[PDB]
């Protein structure tokens, strides 16, 4: 009664028989905005089930050389579903997330992925190598949306910070000999009650292979990693026309 | 009368579930007597890091321990203890001959990300709320004290930024200014937590404008206005050449600190302010290195 | 809650995830010597943690032809650690033992070891083959100490006794398909309250392959067997200088 | 006054833990009526030598 | 406490460590005939243990092409044991059954058998192919006894009925990745309190491979299926001499 689990939101149900418990970011369940924490005076929308549900956004292929990937969040779910709509139509957005990363293999494969949530995940550049040039990461790199983006210098998380310490963040590991999925529930984290789903990404999801994938030849070589996630307590306000970015 | 699913519908629960509680911890935890344990079914030592939680194994479960009454204080590890230490965050030059700041006045954009020591400490957290004590140490480049009168002026964003030593803005009718001689002890003043956000943000993963976000504008990524507190202007009070080359060092001591969401400590040399850029060709290891894992 | 276990004495902790319960020799936990069971009038030493702890004495390689090994006990731990010292310095010794024999393999290997405790394990000789010569086993064979000694005629335990009946002794098996370690706790057994750790060996530990080790080629061929043991309730008296034998 | 680890320290326990008791056995154990049993979870026959 | 089980009747005990619970046909345990449900006035025999016990009747070999087999019941146990005798000697027979079908393989084999009980399992013929000829199945096909009989058109259960719907009958599956045996307890089912074990077969046992057996070459290719069954509450009346058919 701990390695098996079932997550159900809206009209979606995830199943798993080799889980490793559930992490609750900074020990706090997603909640709605207090009546004294808020400022925006207009009465918000809380679509509920039409937005708070599981969206299986993408699949990556784990290879013996993979460096690791990341997805910025608020963003990732735009353009997709009714959630995406309320996000374009409304100025203000607020919500928590249930992130379920899955990846399975056989008892004969081996490897370990680090799945973490890094709030305010600001990306950096190599500064032109020499570090004299003040370059800046493009809209394509900072906000890749679904499809995510691959890291180029995971050791420093492409931001000059040691990944070795990334675990001070709500994380969980996917060690093939042990489990086949990570589940992290993240509460709304920002210095404001609401913010724009468009120009601000409350956090990023990192999926990095710390112990490389390996297996003797002949075993299925296609080990995918799929990202499924669900907004929780989504609230929107500041209605206007639909804006893309 | 209602539809039920509306009556239960927990939508609109403003309070967070919690799951953890803050307990008193004035001293380090004491060690209690432990004895041998030879049994099945109970394995403290065994853990599953995958879960994402730190090993809760106690010393008592790994060895027969004595009893120790730990009375070591944990006071010096509080945020206030750790942060309420004045540190250099700004430096302003007011030379006689030069290209930097002649004319006799300067405008320092209030940004503490300019110096490595202080910057790294704060970049330990994602959000920080606090008041501060700013102290201004002025003198000549030789470190000599000179009979010169200065005027420091905090210029909130939106206020007229002085364009010359004799700018009308120095009337400082509503801005807070300070007049000090370099012969008087360094000026010190108390600043509150100004900012429309509930906390200053060391890292802002996003943009502030809502536009096209083309190449040229990638300069604005990570730029969060809730952190731009305005500028700090200084001038030698008068209408003629200073007569002495000056320098002002700005020290900041945080107080009444609250911090949130710890992050990994800075790994690579810093390159620019409000921009985590690192040197791609000089990516060094977090620390020292050996020759083999089987040798010290 | 029975296949996993943790043994902790002194500053040592053994772990196991494929155990087969714990045997307690003749159903009795090691105890200290009664005030009316004793004779030696001097007040004894009970070093406690410095001696009652796990000593991992040696590793043997199990092979498809291995005959089996044995270790005489009191002896085995001399010369090693603070225990060894109190044993050389003192005339009288007394103690129980927690013996943990470990050996693991894969779910694709197979074999079965008999791990038993045979009190007063007197060794015999082949008597010159014909049995006319009254030979006697050497100090090297009777008291091998660590490193143990290999059996030459396991069927009779090199002593003219059927191993088929060795199970009337506190034993336990290491069947690879089932477990990977044996744990036997032995109380002090002698006809005297204390005796010399040097010239007397209260019992011997037998580790014999009854069902040969086997595996298809390609699987790691080096299957070791390691002996770890811990004295319990060690008591010493009769202090003098240090004597080796 | 004492150091605690000395107060618990079970060192010096002269009596043995036991774990078994000798019961009267003047005769062989009798056999009691048994009936069919078709159930899951209960396996007498299965052992782990 | 559900994947392991032990069945004990008479002097027979079946064991299993990869069971999938037990099915009780139409939710009813075998009972003896009511005093008001009966008509035959003679006092019956209830041999008990000599007949209500496990008879392991036969083994079939499951192959990558196997179509499936069936056994008619009352019949199957005649000629075998004391049960068979009471059935030939008496006119009237009545009884329930505990059917335990077993078949095991390795965690590397795969396949799935449908084990069902189909009451009044009347067999049909292909009608000469064209369906113009009114052929009829032989005594060898309708009542094969032990050894059972192989199906020729399992899709229609050799009787013009969809096997796809055979599950509305007390059934159970043997999915190799999951279990290695089926256990179904069947109560006496007929429109009469007693009937002749000889000319009437209250039901048939179907064992059909729905998901074909498969495995990479090199793994033991001989996967047998064994049928073991035990009568329950056997009652006989109408004593005369022994009749075979
Ligand atoms: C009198 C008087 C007082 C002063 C100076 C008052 C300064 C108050 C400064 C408060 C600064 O808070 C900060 C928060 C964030 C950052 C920051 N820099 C990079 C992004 O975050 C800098 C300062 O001048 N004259």
């Amino acid at each position: 009664s701990d390695r098996v689990a079932q997550l159900t939101i809206g009209n979606s149900t995830i199943t798993t028989q080799e889980a490793a418990n559930i992490i609750v970011g900074y020990g706090e369940w997603p909640s709605y905005c207090s009546d004294d924490d808020a400022t925006a005076v207009d009465k918000p929308t809380r679509p509920d089930v039409s937005v708070n549900r599981f969206y299986t956004l993408d699949t990556k292929l784990w290879e013996k050389s993979s460096k690791g990937w990341y997805w910025k969040f608020p963003d990732v779910l735009t353009e997709t579903g009714v959630f995406g709509q309320n996000a374009q139509f409304h100025y203000l957005y607020r919500s928590g997330f249930c992130i379920h990363v899955q990846c399975n293999a056989s008892k004969f494969h081996q490897g370990a992925l680090l799945v973490a949530i890094l709030p305010e995940y600001v990306i950096g550049t190599v500064a032109g190598g020499t570090g004299t040039e003040d370059s800046h990461p493009p809209y394509k790199q900072t906000q890749p949306g679904a499809d995510g983006f691959e890291l180029q210098h995971p050791y420093v998380l492409d931001a000059g910070i040691p990944i070795s310490q990334l675990t001070v963040c709500p994380h969980q590991w996917i060690n093939l000999r042990t489990n086949n999925c990570a589940t992290i529930i993240v509460p709304y984290m920002n210095t404001l009650p609401f913010d724009s789903a468009l120009n601000h990404c409350n956090f990023g999801l990192l999926v990095v292979p710390i112990s490389p994938l390996d297996f003797d030849q002949g075993a299925t070589p296609v080990i995918p990693i799929t990202i499924t996630l669900a907004p929780m307590c989504s609230e929107f306000a500041g209605l206007r026309q639909a804006v893309t970015q | 009368d209602r539809v039920a699913d509306v009556i239960e519908s927990s939508i609109g629960d403003s309070v967070s579930r919690a799951l953890t509680q803050a307990l008193p911890a004035p001293t380090g935890q004491n060690t209690q007597v432990s004895s041998h344990r030879l049994d099945t079914g109970e394995v403290p030592a065994l853990q599953a890091a995958e879960i994402g939680a730190s090993s809760n194994t106690s010393d008592e479960s790994m060895i027969e321990t004595r009893c120790v009454l730990n009375s070591h204080s944990t006071a010096e590890t509080t945020l206030d203890s750790f942060f309420s230490r004045a540190g250099l965050v700004g430096e302003i030059d007011l030379p006689l001959e030069g290209t930097t700041n002649p004319n006799g006045y300067a405008n320092w954009d209030i940004d503490i990300t300019g110096y490595a020591q202080m910057r790294r400490k704060v970049e330990l957290f994602t959000y920080m709320r606090f008041d501060a004590e700013f102290t201004f140490v002025a003198c000549t480049p030789t470190g000599q004290v000179v009979p010169q009168l200065l005027q420091y002026m905090f210029v909130p964003p939106g206020a007229p930024k002085p364009e010359s030593r004799e700018s009308l803005a120095w009337q400082t009718a509503t801005n807070p200014s300070v007049f000090v001689k370099l012969t008087d002890p360094p000026a010190q003043v108390s600043v509150p937590f100004m900012s429309p956000a509930s906390a200053y943000q060391w890292f802002y993963d996003g943009y502030p404008t809502f536009g096209e976000h083309k190449q040229e504008k990638d300069l604005e990524y990570g730029a969060c206005p809730n952190n731009m507190m305005g500028t700090f202007s200084v001038r030698n009070v008068g209408s003629s050449k200073s007569k002495y080359p000056l320098v002002v060092r700005i020290y900041m001591r945080m107080k009444h600190v609250r911090a949130w969401i710890p992050r990994p400590m800075r790994n690579q040399n810093y390159l620019f302010k409000a921009n985590p850029n690192y040197a791609g060709n000089s990516i060094k290891p977090t620390g020292t290195s050996r020759t083999a894992i089987t040798t010290l």
